[PDB]
């Protein structure tokens, strides 16, 4: 909202924005991940402080070591210590978009379970919680085999990140388009 | 040429047989006889066992196109069709 | 939204405007378009030439007069009351920022935001040689799809023109050719967010089951008629010649 407008202050400029970075992890969330954090609240906010937590914390967005950030906490963010939570949700979730995102590229669900879950590298209890609770984590859909270790997934794993899957689109996308023509060929020409 | 067949024989009758039984099957004496001809035939061998893993040569290039395409054939069979639909002149 | 009908009668003479005018792509011939804009779904019923200018050597400069619309509404209205503004056209094939300006003029003559219509002048590529746009807001425009009506009437004397699946295929590439481009140029364009916004429907594939069985388990029935198909066939015209050629070629008395 103010994006096109409204000349302002910095100190008005990154404590908001820092407060806002804050009201992130006072969101925390629909992660997030990745985000705004691209629009000029960077340097401007982080920079030092809590911005360099709050950067970190986007690479806890991305890290998800507690003690890459267990270790920053002081009061502020220990005052809400929930992110340690959060950031097992996060790690859960962070290694999940990508898991979503990549791994199985060839129609992406299965993820399932349990080491796969495990891959997130937030263990098979916790993948007895974490990754049970799905939109009970707000997000995943789909179910359990609990027997054969397997979820059933589906989608509400959306993002804004590139680079990959523009590869992977026209490949399948060129492929039937190909072995259409094959076909393709005479059907109504002869 | 015997043994071959049995060797095939075999193949289909055991994914796994004692290397003995083999051998036995093969009349042979020594085992590394055997052991050859298994591993000329390329057969998964663990200790004491010829095994067939894959008894069969699976996949591998021809016999494709046809016989196994999926509406391909059936579109190839629709387009087919629909010749006997557009050939039907 | 409101995404609304086209009137083809609007689109003949729309290009007969371009024609007429003569506009070339140094020019877009303008003009109003008219409907009723209220439904979620709005109608063209017609549409008029603006006689008008058009500079892009500057921007912002071209030049128009509305009160055209103004004594041809109420001749409209006169016309018909079913008029009311929907909203105008220009030729196009595409936007020019200074639409925007021209857009609110009518945002003055129309009920909601008024209409944009592009037209493709040339009709090169596909469906529509046409584009119809809304502003919006970081202004936002934005194309609602659209489609005619009936206009049977219309249908009828349609029908005195022209005169099964290949096709369909064919335009399996189209988009997905741009597509991978269309990041690629974004990608090296900007080397935006709703490329994303694609990104996730993607696994919208491979998604394939043994639910592929029920095709195949489908597929069958599909075929059991194959014997009957041609059945008829493999009775019917057989056991005709042999009705008429026996009497025939038999027939031969005298």
């Amino acid at each position: 909202t103010l994006e096109p407008s409204t000349s302002i202050t910095l100190a008005e400029r990154q404590q908001l924005a820092y407060d806002l970075s804050i009201s992130a992890l006072l969101g925390d969330k629909i992660y997030n991940f990745g985000e705004l954090l691209h629009h000029p609240i960077m340097e401007t906010i982080v920079n030092d402080s809590n911005y360099d937590w709050l950067f970190q914390l986007l690479n806890a967005l991305t890290v998800g070591d507690f003690d890459k950030f267990d270790s920053l906490i002081k009061v502020q963010i220990s005052k809400i210590p929930i992110l340690a939570q959060h950031e097992s949700f996060l790690r859960q979730k962070i290694c999940l978009m990508t898991l979503i995102e990549t791994v199985f590229v060839k129609n992406i669900r299965m993820l399932s379970f349990e080491d796969i879950s495990k891959a997130t590298h937030l263990p098979k209890d916790n993948v007895e919680h974490l990754v049970m609770r799905a939109i009970s984590l707000g997000l995943l859909k789909g179910s359990i085999d609990q027997v054969n270790e397997l979820v059933t997934i589906s989608w509400v794993q959306p993002r804004i990140i590139s680079g990959d899957q523009i590869t992977k689109m026209k490949d399948r996308l060129v492929e039937w388009n190909d072995q259409v023509e094959k076909l393709g060929k005479k059907m109504e020409a002869r | 040429a015997i043994r071959d067949e049995i060797a095939k024989n075999t193949e289909l009758s055991y994914d796994f047989l004692p290397l003995s039984n083999i051998k036995a099957l093969l009349f042979f004496n020594n085992e590394k006889e055997t052991e050859k001809f298994a591993l000329e035939r390329n057969w998964p061998i663990v200790n004491s066992k010829v095994y067939f893993n894959n008894q069969s040569k699976e996949k591998a290039d021809y016999e494709d196109e046809m016989m196994h395409e999926e509406d391909q054939k059936t579109n190839i069979i629709e387009k087919a069709m629909d010749y006997a639909i557009s050939i039907e002149n | 939204h409101e995404k609304v009908t086209i009137a083809p009668l609007v689109l003949l003479s729309a290009l007969d405007h371009y024609e007429r005018t003569q506009t070339k792509e140094n020019k877009r011939c303008v003009g109003v378009i008219l409907g009723d804009a209220n439904s979620s779904t709005i109608r063209v019923t017609n549409s008029f030439a603006l006689p008008f200018e058009e500079d892009e050597k500057n921007s912002d400069v071209w030049f128009l007069d509305h009160n055209y619309i103004e004594n041809m509404n109420e001749m409209c209205k006169k016309i018909n009351a079913k008029e009311k503004l929907i909203g105008w056209y220009h030729s196009g094939p595409k936007l020019r920022a200074s639409d925007l300006k021209i857009n609110e003029l009518f945002k003055k003559y129309t009920q909601n935001n008024p209409l944009l219509l592009i037209v493709d002048v040339k009709q090169q590529g596909v469906g529509l040689p046409t584009d119809a746009y809304v502003a919006i807001e970081e202004k936002t425009f934005l194309h609602l799809p659209c489609t005619i009506e009936a206009e049977e009437a219309e249908e009828i004397g349609v029908e005195h023109l022209l005169r099964i699946r290949l096709t369909n295929q064919l335009k399996s590439l189209k988009g997905l050719q741009s597509k991978l481009k269309d990041v690629v140029e974004y990608l090296d364009k900007v080397i935006h967010t709703i490329l994303g916004k694609l990104q996730d429907v993607f696994n919208l594939n491979n998604l394939q089951k043994a639910l592929t069985v029920k095709t195949n388990d489908e597929l069958m029935v599909i075929y059991i008629s194959n014997l009957v198909r041609s059945i008829i066939a493999f009775d019917d015209l057989i056991e005709n010649k042999i009705q008429n050629k026996k009497i025939q070629e038999q027939r031969v008395k005298d």
